[PDB]
C-alpha cells in the first residue's frame, strides 16, 4: 500500500507510516532437554534471566 | 518434555495425552434446520436505544 | 501452628471433581451425574478430629 501510493502524487501525498519498522531481536533458546538433564529448574533460569 | 528414563528415554506429552484443537465447553452445540451450525444470540441493555 | 494451618487448608476445603460421563462423552453414554469429593466442615467436632 505504501509503495502504490508514492505512485500517485497527484491526488494524494506524504504516504508513510506512524508506528515502528521491524528491528533485530535476540532469541535464546532454552533446550529444555539438557536443562532437565543438567539439573536445573527452568524457573530458575527464566527468573535468572528476567 | 514429561520426564526423561534413566534408560535413555523420552516421554512426551502425545506419549500420554490425545492433543486436539477443541472447544472449551461441550455442553453448547447448535443446529440451523437440523445442519450443525454456530450463531450469536443478542440480548439488550437496560437503556435502549432502539 | 504452620502444621495445623496447612492441615486446616488440606481437611477443610471444597474441591472441584467433575462430573460422571460430562461433556463431551462416548457415543451411547446413558449416565451424566455430578461428582461430590472433599466439602466444606460443618461443626466443631469435624475440626476437632482433623
Amino acid at each position: 500500500l505504501l509503495a502504490e501510493a508514492a505512485k500517485h502524487p497527484d491526488m494524494l501525498t506524504s504516504v508513510r507510516p506512524n508506528g515502528l519498522e521491524d528491528t533485530p531481536q535476540f532469541k535464546i533458546d532454552i533446550d529444555q532437554e539438557k536443562a532437565q538433564a543438567l539439573g536445573v529448574s527452568i524457573n530458575d533460569i527464566n527468573t535468572t534471566l528476567g | 518434555l514429561l520426564k526423561v528414563n534413566q534408560d535413555g528415554s523420552r516421554v512426551l506429552l502425545r506419549d500420554v495425552a490425545k492433543i486436539e484443537l477443541g472447544g472449551e465447553n461441550y455442553d453448547i452445540i447448535a443446529e440451523f434446520n437440523g445442519q450443525p451450525a454456530s450463531g450469536l444470540g443478542i440480548k439488550l441493555a437496560t437503556g435502549a436505544n432502539a | 501452628p504452620v502444621d495445623v494451618i496447612t492441615a486446616i487448608k488440606a481437611q477443610n476445603a471444597q474441591v472441584a471433581a467433575g462430573q460422571l460421563g460430562g461433556t463431551p462423552p462416548v457415543k451411547g453414554q446413558q449416565l451424566n451425574a455430578s461428582i461430590i469429593a472433599q466439602t466444606r466442615l460443618t461443626s466443631t467436632e469435624e475440626f476437632g478430629k482433623i
